[PDB]
This record gives structure tokens, C-alpha cells and sequence, in this order.
């Protein structure tokens, strides 16, 4: 019954049905168990299981709210609702904060930011020198760290992404608007 | 303005869920080039290439350019932002309908030669 998920998300019933078609494809790609495992999630995101990514690691964790290391359709649909263009921005800010808190013990810390800058520059083959990365991170903290403790807390994260909305572009999938035609 | 660490992270080609939708994506994953060129000089050189290689400038704006060619076969969006006092980040999203060619032999090597 798609009415329950439709009620709880910003998807319509028809969009939930379309999302289920996508779910069935992803979930049957490696093990035919009606569920999405991490390998299947990587194949969906990247088209290969050879790309090991801290983004995939974090996002899969946050999708997997019943933390058994495998996704059912309810988890898939509720998580993807966060990415819909019409989802509450507070949901996008919360999810992204928890994503970037790599060690999962609070705050977005300098070491977590640096690990992500190094990894993302490597995705582009633009492996900038340590002094340049440090300059960029310095400037980031200069702006973000208004409660001056050298760490980015949830209120500081909110302020930064409210100020620079393009920082949340990866928290919206415009494709979800046309899901019923694609699927 | 200088872009910050989170521009780098959040805009990285692998740090989004767009892969879920496969062929629905209009452009290939963003190709980023970090350069000590100025944005004005990058645009100037792109315009020279447009004139020499039979291309079209669909858009020319403060953020960058959109360049088209080959009767709908090729397009790219080029966005340029200041990264540090010394460096810009050039973000190129391209699409090519057909499978040497313009992108491989001329346009991409131009972006590569900017890197520094
Ligand atoms: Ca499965
Ligand atoms: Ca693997
Ligand atoms: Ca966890
Ligand atoms: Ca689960
Ligand atoms: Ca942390
Ligand atoms: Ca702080």
C-alpha cells in the first residue's frame, strides 16, 4: 500500500510507485533478496563496486536507519524524500550535517573537512599541495566558526549553507521531479 | 569571494546521488581543473578556440560560458570561480551525442594545459 509512504514523504502515490520500480532494479543487481546492500548501492551510484567512497559510506549509513547494513523500500523511499526539491530544507541541513560528521561523534571537525577535501580533489585528479588545502580550510573556518572552538557545530553548519545555498546542491535530486516518466 | 572547502566537497563528481538516474543526466560528470590563469584569460582563449574550431557561444555570463558545436552533437557548460587568491576552479560539464574528436583532441587538452 503506497499511501502510507506517500503520506510520510513529499512524494505522491504515483511517485512512490515509480520509486519502487527503481528500488526493484537496484535491489536485484547482486543478491536477489528484495533489499539493497552496500555493493548494490555503489553500483547504483557509480556503476562499479570498485569505487570506494566516503560519500557512499556516509549516505548508506544514513539511509540505513534500521542499522542492519541493508535497505528495505521504506528506508529507500524515506531517505530519497530528503533529496526531493520540495523536501523541508531543515531535513537537508540535518542529513548533510550528519553525513559530513565522518567520525559520527559530533561536529564537523577540521580533520574531517581535510579528509573530504583531499578525497574530493582526488576525484578530479587535482591533488593540490598541503599548504593550499590548509589555506582553503583556514578561510572556511574563518567564516563558519562563529562560536570560536575550531569546530563546526550544527548551528554554524546551518548558517553557512543558508548563506551559500549551492553548498546544498548535492542534497537535491531534480530527477525526482520527473521520476514518474523515467520509471 | 573565494569558494570554500564545502564547495569543493559538495560539488565533487562522486559526492551526489545523480548516478541513480543513469541516462536521465544531461551532462557527463563534472570535470574540474584548478588553474593560476585568470577567468578573463580562460574566456579569451576559449573564444579563440570557438573562432578557429567552428563552435558557437550559446551563453557568456559572469559565471562562465556555454559552448555548442556540431549541430546539436556537442555542448559544454564552463563555470569559473575563484578558489584562492592564486587559483581558480574551472568546472566543465559536457555532453556529446556521438561516441581525434573535438573534445578529446582540442577542448579537453586546452583545459589540461591550464592546470597549475
Ligand atoms: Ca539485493
Ligand atoms: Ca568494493
Ligand atoms: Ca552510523
Ligand atoms: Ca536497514
Ligand atoms: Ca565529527
Ligand atoms: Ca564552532
Amino acid at each position: 500500500d503506497p499511501e502510507l509512504l506517500a503520506r510520510d514523504t513529499v512524494f505522491s502515490v504515483s511517485e512512490i510507485e515509480a520509486l519502487y520500480e527503481l528500488f526493484k532494479k537496484i535491489s536485484s543487481a547482486v543478491i536477489d533478496d528484495g533489499l539493497i546492500n552496500k555493493e548494490e548501492f555503489q553500483l547504483a551510484l557509480f556503476k562499479t563496486n570498485k569505487k570506494e567512497s566516503l560519500f557512499a559510506d556516509r549516505v548508506f549509513d544514513l539511509f540505513d536507519t534500521k542499522h542492519n547494513g541493508i535497505l528495505g523500500f521504506e528506508e529507500f523511499a524515506r531517505a530519497l524524500s530528503v533529496f526531493h526539491p520540495n523536501a523541508p530544507i531543515d531535513d537537508k541541513i540535518h542529513f548533510s550535517f550528519q553525513l559530513y560528521d565522518l567520525k559520527q561523534q559530533g561536529f564537523i571537525e577540521r580533520q574531517e573537512v581535510k579528509q573530504m577535501v583531499v578525497a574530493t580533489l582526488a576525484e578530479s585528479g587535482m591533488n593540490l599541495k598541503d599548504t593550499v588545502i590548509e589555506d582553503i580550510i583556514d578561510k572556511t573556518f574563518e567564516e563558519a566558526d562563529t562560536k570560536h572552538d575550531g569546530k563546526i557545530d550544527k548551528e554554524e553548519w546551518r548558517s553557512l549553507v543558508l548563506r551559500h545555498p549551492s553548498l546544498l546542491k548535492n542534497m537535491t535530486l531534480q530527477y525526482l521531479k520527473d521520476i514518474t516518466t523515467t520509471f | 569571494r573565494r569558494m570554500n572547502a564545502f564547495d569543493i566537497i559538495s560539488g565533487s563528481p562522486g559526492f551526489n546521488l545523480s548516478g541513480l538516474f543513469g541516462d536521465a543526466r544531461k551532462y557527463d560528470r563534472v570535470e574540474r581543473f584548478v588553474s593560476a590563469w585568470t577567468a578573463e584569460r580562460v574566456v579569451e582563449r576559449l573564444e579563440e578556440i570557438v573562432s578557429a574550431e567552428n563552435l558557437t557561444v550559446a551563453k557568456k555570463e559572469t559565471w562562465g560560458m556555454k559552448i555548442e558545436g556540431q549541430k546539436g552533437n556537442f555542448a559544454m557548460v564552463v563555470e569559473i570561480n575563484q578558489l584562492t587568491d592564486e587559483l581558480v576552479m574551472i568546472e566543465v560539464r559536457k555532453r556529446q551525442r556521438a561516441a581525434r574528436d573535438l573534445w578529446t583532441d582540442t577542448l579537453r587538452p586546452f583545459f589540461v594545459e591550464l592546470v597549475h
